[PDB]
């Protein structure tokens, strides 16, 4: 427990923990972390059977092995052949607003399982959605200069808000569980397909599969570390 | 090592494999049980040359076949005869054991109990793979050489 | 590889039995009185050095998995270069680091183990 | 020195080539494990040696370059605060992070962070911090180093709690 | 003129972040949790067990923060005053009882989290706040009790309703365990733990698999459970566990399981088997078989269903656990990581304040049912809740 687990990324500050006996056990949420407040799973379950989910009662393994298992809040509700379309529809419904943004949906392609969570207590963060709906080239972030323009245009009048971004499917909330099934780009510039001998060295992008992008890496910190100047130049302890 | 042979990569290895505990499990690739009724002919083709050679200078119809691995067999300085005669001196007359010679391309060990002619064997396999010691001392697993 | 059979009537597991006269292998049921000859003489198998499980996960959608790395090698079948690869799906400390590839065109699995010894990888 | 930095960066790049060759060797199954040792253990053993070897040699290059005027080098010569490892990490490469004697573990499934691809056994993937303190760590190098660091804070609390009892 | 469909740059990120913090602030965690409690959770706790053997509770109302005065009218309470006068920043907790003869009402007090929907400051402008002697920089995700500001620290705990297989210590007779802690969101949280253990270590005479049912003083071989569920044929049982007819290795691990439940060949014999391991020697079969049916329908995997017609749902889930267990035992998977934050949950004001309110609503419920059993011919201890929370 006291160890800084890999999954703590972006959810809990990697620096702020009390020294001594509470070291590692007492933690601090990073700046953009949030917790699931809990949502009713009835509708999703309904939509699932409406979209081809076979009831467990009428399930026969030796008759459909490739079938994907569908779980909701830990309950195995059924099976589904071709989970690709369900997963697509499910993501669209959430990026639209039909499915509460707080809900986590994880498809385990290799494990043949599709898990959904609507319960409370899950720590999540918002990421930049990365798709290829744009024809002009490769994969790009859904947000653009136009979007940010409105944002500030609203920041100046003190209406485009954070929820706007969510409603328009530009940003998503991701808990540690769903985090398992994606690939995140660190800098928004890691999408673009003789360096300054002063800058820090970085590893070249060997992926054209990005599903999301970090809004900003400094948000892995909590309120306290968030006040340290050039923390990336200090010895960890 | 002894005062004289302390600078021999070989005198060490010899002593290594002689101390490092070794069980059949570390040598066996897979153990199988067959219904091979005729102690002469065999449903298993590859096992004909081994029984044919056992008529030169009681038994249950059930067979326990072990397919050893040459890599470990020689890496731990072990001979088929050694392995076999050890298993033999472990189960007494209670078990009938025969094995393929070191020359053959496949190292096989076939055993027969000598009606519950099934459960015993599935236990015999267990005892062989783990309880029987082929070479080495008890409690000594890893054994590394250094200079 | 001991694919065992169940009863034709009650679907309960069948057990091996010896025909003490014609010396052959049978499989009866302990519920009813069903019985039958055996397909093979192999009644038990124990693999100490196992391979099965290293392929688990290869599905018709394995390519749509964004977390997997992609190489541009050539598959012995369609020669295409749309590859996705992963290490052994087993979870043994004594596992190798051999890579398994999956052609995204014909879904053919090919390994990089220069000491290749298996025919189907299944 | 600007030239020293070019010698340091190349020293590190050289190490990343060695690791890359052992990986190919391991992925081809040409690499053989020493007696009483796993294939993966020999592999890890070699990558960590390559990387520490790299940090160390890259460190010397930084030290040799500093003049007798360099105050850091001065405190070290007098024996009042500072040592090699210090110059080496501040000026040149920080080094390989570790937790429980191994490189950072695959805490997510087959990956150290959601930002990497599955089955990536490279040095950047499992905690090698190429950068120095002067240059600044990348967000991944930062988190990895914080995992290494945390282990120290905890071990210190234990070392502090346990020794106190032994002393009595 | 700056095509609105142009890519974004690193600097453009802070714009997006400012938007985030403009909408949520820095303690949305406190507000959102507590707000869900007051708005939904609360009303959902009054309806559960809202009937006594009649009196049925209905709608709930939540007053603004007020004070219990001595020698005076009830007063509207403001934070700056609760801190100073050492008062408690709480609010009314009314209900809506329905007294029906079957052979508004003020109840308790709820302390309010500053800046929650129910708090005055929530709407206060920058100016209104100044007049109220409250700093406009105050974030407000806490409570005021007896004059001191109290914060509820997030309590971390493992998630519930998640299957987890774990290896074990060499000495123990059990080598692997598949665990899950089932619990319900509404009504109550009966955390009855189910354990699917794999007896015997690598290399023992017939490794068997047994499950741990609540109130049953003995582990029951899995095959028997499947039959108490109506799945009798070995073929069908194994089919609910192993979803691959060619997986001779897994099926081989279940062989000793089949032999372990060979004696029982029907649902009744199965139920009676289970019934006895949880009943005295003098109880009649009918009562035994009944006992077992209730245990499997209420204390066995309750997160799935607790109604009647759902034995196939629990059978497949039990098989799924067995499947996961062996999967680890066959070395095809590693034992689950108990440190994965994805399977962790943090309990905040709302959830925490719910366990208490539930526990108190049931104590208040007992104080009302007693005003009926002892009654032969409003008698509600409101403080049962007020000081229960405050405390
Ligand atoms: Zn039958
Ligand atoms: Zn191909």
């Amino acid at each position: 427990p006291r160890q800084l687990h890999n999954t703590h990324w972006g959810l809990v500050c990697p620096a702020e923990t009390p020294e001594g006996q509470a070291c590692g056990l007492v933690k601090n949420l990073s700046l953009m972390s949030c917790i699931s407040v809990g949502t009713d799973p009835m509708p999703i379950i309904t939509f699932l059977s409406e979209w081809g989910m076979e009831p467990l009662e009428d399930y026969v393994p030796h008759q459909s092995p490739d079938a994907t298992r569908v779980f909701v809040n830990g309950v195995w509700h059924g099976v589904h052949r071709n989970p690709a379309r369900l997963m697509e529809t499910l993501r669209t419904l959430r990026r639209k607003g039909d499915i509460n943004p707080e809900v986590s949906m994880i498809r385990d392609i290799r494990e043949k399982e599709l898990k959904i969570f609507t319960d409370a207590g899950r720590v999540y963060r918002p990421l930049f959605i990365v798709e290829d709906d744009e024809s002009l080239g490769h994969k790009e972030l859904k947000v653009r200069k136009g979007h940010i323009a409105k944002l500030m245009a609203t920041e100046y009048q003190d209406e485009y808000t954070w929820s706007s971004l969510l409603n328009e499917g530009l940003v998503e909330y991701i808990d540690a569980e769903e985090e398992e099934s994606i690939l995140i780009a660190m800098q928004p510039e890691d999408l673009e397909p003789d360096v300054d001998p002063a800058k820090r060295i970085r590893v070249s992008h060997h992926a054209t599969t990005f599903t999301h992008c970090e809004i900003h890496p400094s948000m892995i910190l909590g309120v306290a570390a968030s006040i340290i100047p050039f923390p990336d130049h200090n010895q960890s302890p | 090592l002894e005062p004289g042979h302390a600078a021999d990569q070989e005198q060490a290895k010899l002593i290594r494999s002689a101390i490092e505990h070794t069980t059949l499990k570390s040598v066996t690739i897979a153990s199988e049980i067959y219904y091979d009724p005729d102690p002469r002919s065999t449903v298993i083709p590859e096992d004909e040359e081994i029984i044919q050679l056992h008529f030169s200078l009681q038994q249950s119809p059930w067979l326990l076949r072990l397919e050893l691995d040459r890599a470990a067999m020689n890496d731990k300085d072990l001979t088929m005869g050694q392995v076999g005669e050890r298993i033999k001196q472990t189960f007494k007359n209670d078990l009938f054991v025969i094995w393929s010679e070191d020359n053959d391309e496949k190292l096989i060990i076939r055993c027969r109990v000598v009606a519950e002619e099934d459960h015993m064997l599935k236990k015999i396999e267990n005892t062989m793979l783990e309880n029987i010691t082929l070479r080495g001392v008890e409690n000594i697993e890893r054994v590394v050489m250094m200079k | 590889m001991t694919t065992f059979r169940f009863c034709r009537d009650c679907n309960n597991m069948l057990y091996p039995r010896e025909d003490k006269e014609n010396n052959r292998l049978l499989f009866e049921c302990r519920t009813c009185s069903y019985v039958e000859e055996a397909g093979s003489p192999l009644v038990y198998r124990h693999e100490l050095i196992t391979n099965i499980g290293e392929t688990a996960g290869v599905v018709q959608d394995i390519g749509s998995d964004p977390t997997l790395p992609r190489s541009d090698r050539e598959c012995p079948k369609c020669h295409s270069r749309e590859n996705v690869f992963f290490q052994s799906q087993q979870r043994r400390k004594d596992t190798s680091m051999v890579l398994f590839f999956v052609c995204l065109s014909c879904s053919h699995i090919f390994t990089s183990d220069q000491k290749n010894k298996r025919t189907q990888f299944s | 020195d600007g030239p020293t930095m070019r010698e340091i960066t190349e020293t590190i790049a050289e190490a990343k080539k060695k690791v890359l060759d052992v990986t190919k060797e391991a992925q081809a199954n040409l690499l053989t494990a020493k007696h009483g040792m796993t294939l993966r253990e020999s592999f890890e053993d070699n990558v960590v040696r390559f990387l520490n070897e790299a940090r160390d040699k890259a460190g010397r290059l930084a030290e040799v370059n500093l003049k007798d005027l360099n105050n850091v080098k001065q405190m070290v010569m007098a024996g009042s605060k500072g040592s090699f490892i210090n110059i080496a990490q501040m000026s040149a490469c920080v080094g390989q992070q570790s937790v429980e004697g191994k490189r950072i573990a695959f805490g997510f499934v087959d990956r150290t962070l959601p930002h990497f691809s599955k089955d990536d056994y490279s040095p950047e993937s499992k905690g090698f911090v190429e950068n120095s303190y002067l240059r600044g760590l990348t967000p991944q190098e930062f988190f990895f180093h914080a995992m290494g660091g945390r282990e120290g804070l905890i071990d210190t609390a234990v070392k502090t709690a346990e020794t106190g009892y032994i002393q009595r | 003129f700056e095509d609105e469909s142009a890519p974004i740059t690193a600097e453009d990120s802070w714009a997006v972040i400012s938007a985030f913090f403009r909408e949520k602030g820095l303690v949305s965690q406190q507000l959102d949790s507590f707000n869900q409690f007051v708005d939904y959770t609360l009303q959902d706790i009054i309806c559960e067990d809202s009937t006594l053997i009649e009196i049925s509770f209905g709608k709930i109302y939540v007053t603004k923060p007020m004070v219990n005065e001595s020698d005076g009218v009830t007063h509207a309470l403001y934070p700056q005053e609760a801190r100073l006068r050492n008062l408690t920043y709480s609010s009314g907790l009314f209900v809506d009882v329905k007294k029906r003869t079957y052979e508004k009402v003020f109840i308790g007090r709820l302390p309010i989290m500053l800046r929650s929907k129910n708090c005055y400051l929530s709407e206060a402008t920058e100016s209104d706040l100044y007049k109220l002697k409250e700093c406009p920089f105050d974030m407000g995700g806490y409570f005021i009790i007896n004059g001191s500001e109290k914060v509820l620290i997030a309590q971390e705990r493992s998630a519930g309703n998640i299957v987890q297989v774990f290896k074990k210590a060499a000495p123990s007779p059990i080598s692997h365990v598949a665990e899950i802690r089932s619990a319900l969101e509404k009504g109550s949280r009966f955390i009855s733990t189910l354990q699917v253990k794999l007896y015997g270590r690598e290399g023992s005479s017939a490794r068997t698999i047994k499950a741990t049912l609540p109130y049953i003083k003995q582990d029951i071989p899995i095959v028997i459970i499947f039959r108490a569920l109506g799945i009798i044929p070995d073929g069908e049982i194994l089919e609910h566990i192993c979803y691959d007819v060619n997986d001779w290795q897994m099926l081989e691990m279940l062989k000793p399981c089949v032999e372990d439940g060979f004696v029982i060949q029907d649902r009744e014999t199965a139920l009676d088997f289970i019934g006895r391991r949880g009943t005295a020697l003098g109880i009649k079969k009918e009562k035994r078989i009944q006992y077992a049916k209730d245990i499997l329908q209420k204390e066995f995997l309750p997160h799935i269903t607790q109604l009647e017609g759902f034995e196939s749902r629990k059978a497949f889930f039990l098989g799924y656990m067995i499947n996961r267990l062996l999967l680890c035992a066959l070395d095809r998977k590693d034992q689950d990581d108990r440190d994965h934050f994805g399977k962790k949950r943090l309990d905040l004001a709302g959830p925490l304040l719910a366990q208490l309110f539930k526990t108190l609503f049931k104590k208040l419920t007992k104080d009302i049912f007693r005003y009926m059993q002892r009654t032969v011919e409003l008698a509600i201890n409101a403080k049962t809740i007020t000081s229960g929370l405050k405390y």
